[PDB]
DNA sequence: GGAAAACACCCAAGACACCAGGCACGAGACAGAAAAAA
DNA sequence: TTTTTTCTGTCTCGTGCCTGGTGTCTTGGGTGTTTTCC
């Protein structure tokens, strides 16, 4: 089993990504609410992923029900099949 | 300062993922065991996981810092991503 | 000619929920319209579906998939269940 | 008596109207018998909630008259249904009343 | 007959929103963006047309212009 | 099924000296396969629209101008055009 | 022989019809469809591979990466404003401070 | 980085239940219209 | 005075029956990809 894992994201990696945007500074309590919102997007994106397994009665997520799902959610991806 | 401007010079040049691969690996197990047992998982699948929310993210930051720049501030906030989410349309 | 449309059925539906209440044509309009959309929504999805699948038939594992892939939540479940119980009434006759 | 489909599966909606639409709406060759059934009850449970949750609009409104106007308030003040009809712009339909906490003066 | 927009028109488009005040220099902005957005779906509406083979824009292609913008209209036939 | 030939065709076309990666091989199937779904659902919409049963290339052109914007599909166009009388003229 | 010389083009036209004809879209397909369709998506690889090549060129690279073809799409308006819900995997941002 | 385990996806052969197709009947849906209520 | 329910003429599209092909399903084997562990 798997309990509380989410703070395995870390500070620093959430420091880099925000680096990437072009932030300059960064609140303390910008940490927990990233953490949140990456948790409803993974969720989200996840849901559709199993649902599209669960049909074709697979037990292996396959990179294309991945992409399936992320285009259907508006956020169609380049390189991984499609 | 500086090596905050350092730090953005360095990794907008970077083109590598920023997300440290096993936890986010434990991250999408974990989420996904809920909806169902005994899951097994391409790792192209999760490759395409992490470049999405890291691509995700990486835009919702850009937006947020739009939205910290209107408010004559240079600190991101929460409230900057709630707006940032409430235009943007999520809930 | 003429064309076909959801009104009558939308009033019988009206009639079995709300009793005393009356519906405008304006308000016709909108629910054929909803109707209708919600219609093409599921269709292209169990289409797109079934085309991954590499499969040549619509049936109700489609359609319930579609369902789940597009109504956000409770709902979903709600209307799964009347649908199981529609096929299942309906092959309970003949 | 040719009975229909529809009093068959014990429904208001047309079963032949779905599987004729889904038959001539260029989707796949062939259509499966159980398909049109199940489309058809599922139209008819959200159609149910929609007539319902207006009526009940109206009904405080002390109306006997289903408008656009009901037809919003029951949409938008119901979460998953917001959710599910988010990008659609409801004609004659008008915006719900929402004046903000600061807003306001002191 | 841009001006044709009104500002107590533009005034009350505001406030629906639930807006307060209005800033001076804000109308020509508002006038410019709905030049814009009438743009787009008029011109999508327009070749809809001209594929149709018709020579008079019909309310059909104006909801199909706009939902295939992702702006779905209820209420005109859709 | 991929279109690596092709694109290597055209890009010896365009660029004699350069190379590719696998990476952006798969990032050209994808684009490719992308942009075909698009402009054949868009012309498939059309033809249902206009209670027809036959893709010609008047659909095509018209969903051509519908996706891609500006002077690009106006060049496209211009291409497509220029295919269809160098077929007729074969 | 072959229909893609007889148009002069260099992508499949028997692949696109084939396509075309099992992918339930219509009924039936007219001639000039696939060739159409085959035209427009061989100008549009040749544009977007031609500005990827520039920018190679211009980073001093051999071979084109996909932060190249990011780096392309992204500085073109016409090409962004089509590709503007797009993610490109191993791309990266756009420079901007 | 290594080293197994094994679970599960892919593939081939055959069989049949099930969906399209053709066609006749008609009765329920659609428009004309008549009347009621606000 | 007008929006709307109900009655009626009319028609066309749904129902029902038979046929017939075949798409889907089943089974059996096998490699290989993913998980587990140091």
């Amino acid at each position: 089993v798997l309990r509380d894992n989410i703070q395995g994201i870390t500070k620093p990696a959430i420091r880099r990504l925000a680096r990437r945007g072009g932030v300059k500074r960064i609140s303390g309590l910008i940490y927990e609410e990233t953490r949140g919102v990456l948790k409803v997007f993974l969720e989200n994106v996840i849901r559709d992923a199993v649902t599209y397994t669960e049909h074709a009665k697979r037990k292996t997520v396959t990179a294309m029900d991945v992409v399936y799902a992320l285009k259907r959610q508006g956020r169609t991806l380049y390189g991984f099949g499609g | 300062g500086t090596v905050a401007l350092r730090e953005i010079r360095r990794y907008q040049k970077s083109t590598e993922l920023l997300i440290r691969k096993l936890p986010f690996q434990r991250l999408v197990r974990e989420i996904a065991q809920d909806f169902k047992t005994d899951l097994r998982f391409q790792s192209a699948a999760i490759g395409a996981l992490q470049e999405a929310s890291e691509a995700y993210l990486v835009g919702l930051f850009e937006d947020t810092n739009l939205c910290a720049i209107h408010a004559k501030r240079v600190t991101i906030m929460p409230k900057d991503i709630q707006l940032a989410r409430r235009i943007r349309g999520e809930r | 000619s003429r064309k076909e449309s959801y009104s009558i059925y939308v009033y019988k539906v009206l009639k079995q929920v709300h009793p005393d209440t009356g519906i405008s044509s304006k308000a016709m309009g909108i629910m054929n319209s909803f109707v209708n959309d919600i219609f093409e929504r599921i269709a292209g999805e169990a289409s797109r579906l079934a085309h991954y699948n590499k499969r040549s038939t619509i049936t109700s594992r489609e359609i319930q998939t579609a369902v789940r892939l597009l109504l956000p939540g409770e709902l979903a479940k709600h209307a799964v269940s009347e649908g199981t119980k529609a096929v299942t009434c309906y092959t309970s006759a003949k | 008596k040719a009975k229909t489909r529809s009093s068959r599966a014990g429904l208001q909606f047309p079963v032949g109207r779905v599987h004729r639409l889904l038959r001539k709406g260029n989707y796949s060759e062939r259509v499966g018998a159980g398909a049109p059934v199940y489309l058809a009850a599922v139209l008819e449970y959200l159609t149910a909630e929609i007539l319902e949750l207006a009526g009940n609009a109206a009904r405080d409104n002390k109306k006997t008259r289903i408008i656009p106007r009901h037809l919003q308030l029951a949409i938008r003040n119901d979460e998953e249904l917001n959710k599910l009809l988010g990008r659609v712009t409801i004609a004659q339909g008008g915006v719900l009343p929402n004046i903000q906490a600061v807003l306001l003066p002191k």
